[PDB]
């Protein structure tokens, strides 16, 4: 499936099985743009987080319960949700994916 | 090495 292949390709499960990961299907500029949208607090209680005004196409990759390295296994869940990212630097760009509502 | 913004891209971007 897409998750098993994309997680491998992106060097995410080549040396371990990453529990969860989200892939956004929007242009890189459109996601970078979220850093100047709705400001919200991050889970940890920080405030360099931003929620997108709109929902975006995303694919959630969840490791099955029986998954174990080297045989990593993922449950693929496609969806449209508002993304929340943590921004930092100059230019001000996303460095962390906080969540999808 | 790979910056935090570059890592975000390799890990979450699939335009």
């Amino acid at each position: 499936n897409y998750c098993n292949q994309m997680m491998k390709s992106r060097n995410l499960t080549k040396d371990r099985c990453k529990p969860v990961n989200t892939f956004v299907h929007e242009s890189l500029a459109d996601v970078q743009a979220v850093c100047s949208q709705k400001n919200v607090a991050c889970k940890n209680g920080q405030t360099n987080c931003y929620q997108s005004y709109s929902t975006m196409s995303i694919t959630d990759c969840r490791e099955t319960g029986s998954s174990k390295y080297p045989n990593c296994a993922y449950k693929t869940t496609q969806a449209n949700k508002h993304i929340i990212v943590a921004c930092e630097g100059n230019p001000y760009v996303p460095v962390h994916f906080d969540a999808s509502v | 090495k790979e910056t935090a913004a570059a890592k975000f891209e390799r890990q979450h971007m699939d335009s």
